[PDB]
RNA sequence: UCUAAGCGCGCACCCCGCCUCGCGCCCCGCCCGGCCGCGCGCCCCAGCCCCGUGCCCCGUCGCCGAGCGGCCCCCGCCCGGG
RNA sequence: CUUCGAUGUCGGCUCUUCCUACCGUCCGCGCGCACCGGCGCGGAAGCGUCGGAUUGUUCACCCGUUCAAGGGAUCGUGAGCU
RNA sequence: CGGAACGGCGUCGGCCGGUCCCGACA
């Protein structure tokens, strides 16, 4: 008789359709689709409230309706407001040139510790690279998919590595100035 | 003719063998979706610690591995079968084991085995891997045909469903026959069937 | 005990078994890859090799002692006799690999052809191809084997045969060999550019060019019976050693039991 | 886990055990894997099951609570699930399968030229038809 | 399993002409393991061994099945490292029924046989004292949970029917 | 370098946990560490 | 032949009743189809069956006598005993008596 | 909070390719025959869409034809030169 | 314990394979890590671990170089040698 | 998976000492 139930209220802005575990949101920004067909969740849409609940939660299958529940609210806020991680380079000496190769989908840094090797980052699908004027040497990255933008942010942080010397003397690279929840 | 797809291997072995030993000939297809339980991980390590152990002096004499999923298969089977004698030779003979479902396998009508397979056999939290993906992995470059062939063998299987739906109305309207006198006699007589 | 002093094993385990070649000639196994979308092209040619030369060259290679010198290098002239395409055969990506769909022959196949399917030509009967030509020569069964291989076959592939009365040899028999088409937009485009081939010499020049760099596949100059230094390259023993030395010394260890395959023993050399 | 939830008064049917093929209905929940279960119309008496023996009908009968044995009798009466469930096709299919059970060897040798009757009918319905 | 009250007493001496009657309700599987478990208790706590006592009566109890309870056991375990103690709470029909589930989760959990347990207390404990949250999951009495195993049944089934043709929805 | 940077840098680089058995990168309010599975974290000897 | 009309209930000469040491080839392990428990036994008990020698294309008549296990395989006599070369081979169950 | 679900990258290692051999098999040629079998949905299992069956007779009365799926058959040397 | 109507005794030379308890190169992480260069750790056995003086010597010590881990296989290897 | 002292916020089951609506400075 244990079930670990966790209730989000779904944005009326948003409008989500739930079969199996394939949760679809459609929002303002766009639509997004994640399938969470691995566990075993009962997700009801039940209007506002969806309960993810998961039935005879033994070990780790009681941790599962909150990580589900804040994945299902996360593509809420992607698609009604957007994700805009800010990545600030960090050069000591030789300045990290950095430029938008495709339409806002390609990212190339040159003359990190003036290294010959260019290291072009392609953005994952749906996320679009931008520069800000306002900060100097930031990178903005959009998109309305949370793991979408921050793999591609991860992706250009480990691009940009110091091959060897003291990573605590020497702290170059692209480091992400924030979270995000601004921008499509 | 057995669908292996979600089957465990073992159990599905076990199953084979013991009804290839009473004379049955069985046929198994889509091989390469037989499911091996365990991580990815430590299943394909447990596949290439097998493949290390080869004749030092000659190689040729020592044992052989199959990396094609279907030739997996008949190697479980052999080990559960007394291969060496005749009984068990002859049992062998019988197993055609196939990856895909192939042209000579197509039209034969095929059972499932539920006991076998991994739905009701392992819990949803333990991994399991199909052994098409540990059979690349170990070096089986036919994976990319085998699906090739199995995408458009659906595509024909179904427009074949459409033209039996309709075959199928076309039987029921015809079902009305001598067969009533059977139907009240293989039911009304309290037989039950 | 461990070996004492570090040396590398001798010879290449990957060219065992180092037996006479079975395949009667160079074989080309794996063609160059079609790259899809590239210019219709013929991957391969056979020729008989004729003997080396010695050039001298302009080296422009930047970065080099050579850069804007001039060396004398060697270079080996193959004599390329032009090769008749007699037929067109397809081939299909099978769950079982590639898997022939049929090879459709020409009408009027040469004599050098013929003479490869007889082992005598004067003493034989000289029927192969009889019912074919018969059921050919009009083009409308050939066409329909075409039109075949363009609906089930995946790679496309010329059977050409080199002329031997233009080369200098004593054969009379024309070693016939398979030629993949690449570079095709279509396996029908891949078909077309093989038909207009047919019964037709193909040339050196329009299969490879010049600064383009090949991979030649034949079988090589044949020693015979030889002994494990002149076959695996081992260490002559030293001459005091009785019962003669060229022979590797200690063919394995107690245990296994058994010679090993790596272990160098005395065979066919070449 | 949408439907057919371990409840009181579900109607159950017993897949193992001395009571096999017979409909009881849980009086109460003894443990996540086992119940009360008691069938006094269906002949099943009161004891407790493992919940791997019984299988979940879509039927839930109204009962009292602590139900008894008479009371519970009056309350299955009353319902009308226990007939809706056997007229359902799985109660069609027990009802078959009980009359299964009633046969000899003898009965064996009628039902199984009866069924190659079938067989061979079928072939023939099928052909003509094409 | 069986739930026997016994009683027992010193032989009757000289010394003392009525010795004490002693009385424990013992859970064995039969008479002679609840008359052994007597005389074992009897032993340390009164000092009385069974060729010195007599047993007056091993009379067995009958309890009622027809409604669920819940039960409460206080035992004492020996582990490899030496002796505990412990409360185990039970909801089952019968008092003997909730000391076999004892039983079996003592030797499924602690690894602990019937003779290396003691039984200090069986109770039936009320609804509102309910120490152990499984007993208190079931004690509320809405309690509508999905079937825990319904992957058993298709399984049972398929045992007989080895071959279907269709792989069973459950 | 500008000063924000410099401290942006060091949260990647400067601030974190080491096991000392497992000399695995952890973060810095660990208990126990994510490989080593165990208590005897260091704080990452400053520059 | 005498069984050429005779309905029959299928089933299998697996093998001789026997111990990984012994073997006694006077039993013979048989398993007849619609019997998978003990109890259902009881309805092929004492039943006439017969094995098509290979050699002759004779029927060998062989009557079932006691279960072998709780899986519902049976034991059963045979007029010869078995060749072996008969081992997964189809017993006939005659539903008809003789 | 790098992990428990999920996900990205990732070793002179490992596996594969290229290569060395290769049982068999495929295609064609010559020749163009014999033999044998009769039996197709798919997906999913925390929607499982209504389940919890079917088959249960390979001779036991079934064998036509057709369509598919197979199997078999068959290809010399001596001699001279390299 | 087994071998005495017999299992050729060390070192070398030759040649093969194997192990990791990895010295260098590979991948990371740490440092009392500015760099250079060390040092510690986890994965890693693909490749390299040589040329000589004295000594029967394994060993040892020394010179030199692209600076040079440790072992096992009847103390690998006598119808192979010396 | 022969195995030790020692570790483990792996998953369960207890034992003991406490604090929770005097919300476990607002």
């Amino acid at each position: 008789p244990l079930c670990s139930s966790m209730t989000i209220k779904v944005p009326t802005d948003v409008e989500c359709t739930i079969n199996k575990r394939v949760v679809t949101v459609k929002g303002k920004k766009g639509t997004l689709v994640r399938d969470f067909s691995h566990a075993p969740l009962d997700i009801t849409h039940a209007n506002d409230t969806i309960s993810v609940a998961v039935w005879f939660p033994r070990g780790k299958r009681n941790a599962l309706p909150r990580t589900i529940c804040s994945h299902i609210e996360n593509m809420f806020k992607g698609v009604t407001y957007g994700f805009e991680y800010k990545m600030r380079l960090a050069y000591a000496h030789f300045p990290i040139a950095a430029t938008v190769v495709d339409n806002n989908k390609a990212i190339e840094i040159r003359n990190f510790m003036h290294q010959i090797k260019t290291r072009r980052i392609e953005c994952l699908p749906g996320v679009t690279i931008a520069m800000s004027t306002n900060v100097k040497d930031e990178l903005i990255l959009r998109g309305i998919s949370i793991e979408d933008v921050s793999h591609t942010a991860a992706r250009i942080h480990e691009s940009l590595k110091v091959p060897n010397k003291d990573l605590r003397k020497f702290l170059d690279g692209c480091y992400v100035s924030s979270r995000g929840l601004q921008e499509q | 003719v057995i669908d292996c797809k979600g089957h465990i291997l073992g159990r599905l072995s076990a199953i084979v063998a013991k009804e290839l030993l009473h004379g049955h000939e069985v046929a198994l297809v889509r091989c390469e979706k037989a499911i091996i339980s365990g991580a990815f991980r430590d299943v394909k390590a447990h596949y290439l610690k097998k493949m290390h152990k080869r004749t030092n002096f000659n190689h040729l004499r020592g044992p052989f591995h199959f990396r094609a999923p279907a030739e997996i298969v008949r190697r479980t089977i052999r080990g559960m079968i007394p291969y060496k004698t005749v009984r068990g030779s002859d049992a062998m003979s019988r197993l055609r084991v196939y990856d895909g479902i192939p042209p000579c396998c197509a039209r034969y009508k095929r059972v499932v085995c539920p006991s076998a397979m991994a739905y009701l056999c392992l819990r949803p939290e333990r991994r399991r891997c199909e052994v098409g993906r540990v059979a690349h992995e170990i070096g089986w470059q036919h994976a990319a045909d085998v699906e090739r062939y199995e995408k458009r063998r659906l595509e024909e299987c179904d427009k074949w469903y459409q033209d039996k739906i309709q075959i199928d109305k076309k039987i029921a309207e015809a079902a009305e026959k001598d067969a009533e006198l059977q139907r009240i006699n293989a039911e009304l007589a309290k037989y039950g069937y | 005990s461990h070996r004492k002093f570090s040396c590398c094993r001798k010879g290449n385990l990957g060219y065992l078994p180092r037996k006479r070649c079975t395949r009667g000639r160079g074989r080309c196994k794996t063609f160059p890859p079609d790259v899809q979308g590239a210019p219709i092209h013929l991957t391969a040619f056979l020729g008989y090799k004729a003997g080396c030369t010695h050039v001298m060259r302009f080296i422009d290679h930047r970065g080099s002692n050579l850069h804007n010198r001039q060396a004398i290098d060697q270079a080996t002239i193959i004599d390329a006799p032009p090769m008749i395409c007699t037929a067109i055969i397809g081939y299909a990506k099978t769950p079982k690999g590639l898997r022939a769909v049929t090879t459709v022959w020409a009408a009027h196949i040469a004599e050098p052809a013929m003479r490869r399917f007889y082992r005598n030509y004067f003493h034989a009967e000289k029927t192969a191809f009889s019912t074919y030509m018969k059921k050919a020569a009009d083009g409308t069964y050939i066409k329909e084997q075409l039109g075949r291989l363009k609906q089930h076959a995946d790679v496309i592939r010329i059977v050409a045969h080199t002329q031997p009365a233009l080369t200098p040899l004593k054969q009379k028999k024309a070693d016939i060999m398979e030629i993949q088409v690449n570079g095709g937009a279509n396996v029908a485009e891949k078909v077309d550019y093989a038909y207009a081939l047919m019964e037709k010499p193909i040339s050196i020049k329009d299969v490879f060019s010049v600064g383009a760099q090949i991979d030649t596949i034949s079988i090589t100059r044949g020693r015979g019976f030889e002994g494990v230094v002149t076959r695996w390259g081992v260490t002559r023993l030293p001459r005091k050693t009785r019962r003669g030395n060229r022979k590797v010394a200690c063919i394995g260890a107690w245990h296994p039991a058994n010679v090993q395959y790596t272990v160098a023993r005395a065979g066919q050399m070449g | 886990s949408y439907h057919r939830f371990v409840e009181a008064g579900r109607l159950v049917y017993l897949g193992d055990g001395p009571d096999k093929g017979k409909l009881a209905v849980i009086v109460d929940i003894l443990s996540t894997a086992a119940v009360l279960i008691d069938g006094p119309t269906t002949g099943v008496k009161r004891q407790v099951v493992s919940l791997r023996w019984a299988m979940l009908t879509d039927q839930v009968i109204n009962i009292s609570e602590k139900p008894t044995t008479e009371q519970l009798k009056k309350e299955i009466e009353a319902s009308p699930a226990i007939d809706t469930f056997m007229n359902s096709v799985w109660g069609k299919k027990i009802q078959q399968q009980r009359l299964r059970a009633k046969a000899t060897f003898e009965d064996m040798g009628k039902i199984a030229k009866l069924r190659r009757e079938r067989k061979m009918a079928m072939k023939r319905i099928a052909m003509s038809i094409k | 399993m069986q739930k026997y009250i016994v009683y027992g007493r010193r032989l009757p001496s000289e010394k003392f002409p009525e010795p004490e009657v002693f009385r424990m309700t013992i859970y064995a599987p039969n008479e002679i393991v609840a008359k052994s478990r007597f005389w074992y208790h009897l032993k340390s706590l009164k000092k009385i061994k069974r060729t010195h006592g007599e047993i007056l009566d091993c009379q067995h109890i009958e309890e009622n099945g027809d409604f669920v309870k819940n039960f409460g056991v206080l035992l004492r375990y020996r582990s490899r490292v030496g002796q505990h103690n412990m409360y185990r709470e039970v909801r089952e029909t019968t008092s003997a029924r909730a000391m076999d589930k004892v039983y079996s989760e003592m030797a499924g959990q602690c690894r602990a046989r019937y003779h290396d347990i003691q039984i200090i207390n069986v109770k039936e404990v009320a609804d509102e004292d309910v120490r152990r949250e499984k007993v208190a999951m079931f004690t509320q009495k809405g309690v509508r949970f999905p079937h825990p195993c319904p992957y058993v049944h298709v399984k049972r089934a398929a045992r007989t029917a080895r071959f279907q043709d269709r792989a069973p929805h459950v | 370098m500008e000063p924000t940077l410099i401290n942006l840098a060091r949260e990647y680089n400067q601030n974190m946990m080491i096991c000392r058995h497992c000399y695995a990168r952890n973060p810095l309010r660990a208990t126990n560490c994510r490989r080593c599975r165990g208590t005897n974290l260091r704080k990452k000897k400053l520059s | 032949e005498e069984i050429k009309g005779k309905t029959f209930l299928p089933a299998i000469f697996v093998g001789y009743q026997r111990s990984r040491a012994k073997q006694r080839e006077n039993v013979a392990l048989v398993k007849v189809s619609g019997i998978y428990t003990r109890a259902e036994t009881d309805k092929v008990l004492g039943r006439l069956i017969a094995i098509i020698h290979s050699k002759s294309g004779k029927p060998i008549f062989g009557k079932i006598c006691r279960p072998h296990g709780n899986s519902g395989m049976v034991r059963a006599r045979f007029y010869t005993n078995l060749p072996g070369q008969l081992m997964g081979h189809k017993v006939r169950v005659f539903y008809d008596n003789i």
